[PDB]
């Protein structure tokens, strides 16, 4: 799970992407 | 069709896929990000990927962003620490003017002073936003302690340089690493000759290689932040095989076997290895995974635990101890198979969606030039043989790690300890 | 020949007495405004100066030495090109909102 | 006449001095500070020093400052890591109003939410202040990277609990921490029944040896600060002995050895042999010093560099080199009887003010519980041998290192580099 | 002797204050 911190937009949108990083079942705990 | 792959005298890569699709999605794959930043201009990445609407020297700000609204298109910028990449999409009757204001954009760009200057306020928004969720800054800091070099600088722009970036440094920025030999211009849905004919016409300038960034060094360190969040994020890495080896097929698998994401929701990971360890050590609400990160100078491998403050040792301790057991050769042929098919599976998962695929056609033409198929991928994942995941798992344990932490840390070990 | 009615001109314009210059003087409309926004510092330090001690001249109802005055020839039109971009964005967003 | 040190069954000290002054001082110096916290209860030392004027169970905070303003006096809570120490001074006539307030701020601390929250704010002005001089927040780091709890912790209040310190956590920490074995009242310029009488009237009511925490552990980390200002301030340090011991004193002699703050205005330091060693190697601006903090359980001795971004590994490197010729043996006897004589002037010379003396016999009695002469501190500080302070030369050399910087790093070594 | 970092800030009837170690 990179979790990319992805920011919402149009006509510019900026990704920023990093690595698996978990934070999988953490609503589910 | 069929991907056809040509390297340009120039350096550049040109990829096209004609799909028949709707949609239509052109991306230059630049070999720039934060690990080619120095000191000094810490955080002119991070500017340079907001700032792909200013004022052009082909266009003005607001010709491109109406027009790229008009035609209904999207820009987006994907920046890695190794990789920025911009891409237009749109339908495909109108790609060639998003085609131009994107050449426009990556060639021309013209950083006025004052449209910087409005736009270094959107660096702190944005840095704001991405660390909302921990998990940003936490990466941020395991990145920072694992390599003293440039791995090491963050994708975001550090808090001391939010105004201080100036026009001049994204201007040099740009002429000494968005370079043609550094450039892969990746089409789906549209002709190979059109992709040629752009390039030619914007990309010819700036060619080389230009300036290179040097080999990162693995540090060997902790960050520890002290937020105080009731749930602890840590993050234990070692030095791991940089992305395209053999021994980085062997994380991969490895990374599979301990536990990488859930794939039933609400689920229990039965499959994960690290998830059932540390769960009947731990019955509070907690989280493990393995971090597979590959870069093309190194990479890191280790795992990721959320979990409540007081237990954070606890489970860090017991994914650390079944990352163990896994080296001293506790693994079977089973498990390894498993693994095996989770990774061909979210290999071709991930080059299912267009936006997936333009992103693997990129980073492959990047890292390594040539484009290859998913099925040479799925026999590299297959060739990787039991013995490999032991040894990866044996350099792991071995091997100086590092170690970024956050939250309460009151617990939460050194890495001495552990 | 023109050069020399529009040297008359500066001459009987007094901006050049109270050594201002002609950007100095020009209305500060909206687009004047966005324009002197966008003007490097040094220039725009320089403008406030120019335009303060042309303000206290005037309040005293006296004029800055003969040799002190502004040159026709000196005189640089720095705020030009950024008055010119801007009422160029400007005919561009209103070109894209007739049609 | 002579200090009149005496203990009372409570285990409260209480020290008196009749120098006949026009003005005299009373310090309480308690027990307290950042070590004596743990993780939740972060910075509450910090707030316990600015609430000094709060409303207390007898006198509001309306009547303690007029009343202390109206007699002229002053009441300043100096809090070390691990002695926080409340003084009020002004004339003798009016001490005994003075006492009772300060006896008051002291034994009966009203946290009351409104006032608490007030200067929840001003905890941050205060932080800013301290922080505007680098040498500060480099510090924070260096005690923060040298070890893993206790004297780890800042003295300065943190960012995430700027404004969630809460009025029972004052309670608690006043409670477990503010005890009559763990406090100390040393008065100059007053009587020693007047004290005696004062502390029984105040100070019975808390039972002595109150909560304690736990022993210092060197972590020996590195923690790097890029802040972009062109002086690199950075400190390595190693773990010395703790106050109180022989090698302490010998530490001592090997930081005056070494070179202290400087003696001459605008001066080279001739003696100061790190002075030279850098500027033989360095001819840029710089500034070398020796840091050596003695605490009760564990020490750090190291050397303080201050020099441009560029040449800041020189300079490091070359105080270290200096350091580590001193512990070859390359000691010079005169050197060491100069030394000597620096520590004996420095020591007189501190204790000559009026602040001097009441902050050493409160220290004397906090930690020792007993006054030791100055002829005695001189007589120990002369019989520390050459063979000692080259024995603690040989400690800090190889000793596993915990370094801090701050600054536009970039050149700036890591601990495994030095 | 170097400066104990002698941060103390300045104040009437209320000055607090505080010291690290030698610069």
């Amino acid at each position: 799970g990179p979790f990319c911190a992805g920011v919402v937009g149009h006509a510019a949108l900026p990704a920023t992407s990093e690595s698996p990083v978990l934070d999988a079942k953490r609503s589910f705990l | 069709q069929d991907l056809e792959f040509t390297r340009l005298p120039n350096g550049l890569v040109i990829a096209s896929l004609e799909n028949y699709a709707p949609a239509s999605r052109i991306g230059l794959f630049i070999k720039a990000g934060s690990r080619y930043e120095d000191s000094n201009n810490l955080g002119t990445s991070h500017l340079l990927r907001l700032a792909s609407s200013l004022t052009t020297k082909g266009a003005s700000s607001f010709k491109i962003t109406r027009g790229i609204e008009a035609v209904g298109g999207k820009l987006s910028v994907t920046s890695t620490r190794e990789s920025m990449a911009y891409t237009v999409e749109c339908l495909r009757d109108d790609i060639e003017i998003l085609m131009e204001f994107l050449l426009n954009v990556t060639a021309a760009p013209e950083f006025r002073r004052w449209e910087v200057a409005a736009l270094q306020s959107q660096l702190r928004i944005d840095k704001a936003v991405a660390f909302q969720n921990p998990q940003a800054q936490v990466l941020e800091n395991l990145h920072a302690a694992a390599y003293r070099n440039a791995l090491a600088n963050s994708l975001y722009c550090p808090d001391y340089r939010i105004g201080k970036v100036t026009p001049d440094q994204l201007h040099y920025y740009v002429q000494n690493h968005f370079t043609s030999a550094r450039m892969a211009l990746i089409g789906l849905g549209v002709s190979h000759p059109v992709l040629k004919q752009v390039a030619e016409r914007f990309l010819n300038m700036r060619g080389g290689l230009g300036l290179s960034g040097a080999k990162a060094k693995y540090r060997g360190g902790e960050i520890r932040d002290q937020n105080g969040d009731s749930l602890v994020h840590a993050a234990l890495v070692a030095e791991s095989a940089a992305t395209g080896s053999a021994e980085a097929n062997a994380f991969s698998v490895l990374q599979h076997v301990l536990g990488a994401g859930p794939h039933v929701k609400r689920g229990s990971n039965a499959t994960s290895s690290l998830y059932q360890a540390v769960a009947k050590g731990v019955h509070q609400p907690f989280d493990v995974s393995a971090f597979n990160a590959s870069y093309s100078d190194s990479g890191l491998f280790g795992i990721y635990t959320i979990s409540q403050a007081a237990s954070a040792g606890d489970v860090i301790k017991s994914a650390y101890d079944q990352v163990k057991t896994i080296a001293q050769g506790n693994l079977s042929n089973t498990d390894v198979q498993a693994a095996k098919n989770k990774l061909k599976a979210g290999y071709l998962m991930s080059v299912e969606s267009s936006e997936g695929f333009l992103d693997e056609v990129g980073s492959q033409a990047l890292v390594a030039g040539s484009y290859v198929q998913p099925s040479t991928v799925l026999q590299q994942i297959d060739s990787v043989a039991d013995a490999d995941v032991i040894n990866a798992a044996k350099k792991f344990v071995s091997g100086r790690k590092s170690m970024a932490a956050s939250g309460n840390l009151g617990h939460t070990p050194f890495v001495d300890e552990l | 020949w023109l050069e020399g009615i529009r040297k008359w001109y500066y001459n009987a314009a007094g901006f050049n007495k109270l050594g201002l210059m002609r950007d100095d003087t020009i209305y500060e409309d909206d687009d004047v405004k966005e324009a002197i926004r966008r003007l490097p510092e040094n220039l725009y330090n320089d403008r406030v100066f120019r335009i303060k001690r042309a303000l206290d001249l005037t309040m005293r109802q006296q004029i800055l030495p003969k040799e002190q005055w502004t040159k026709y020839e000196e005189d640089k039109f720095y705020l030009e090109p950024y008055l010119k971009e801007v009422i160029r964005e400007r005919k561009e967003r209103e070109e894209w909102a007739k049609k």
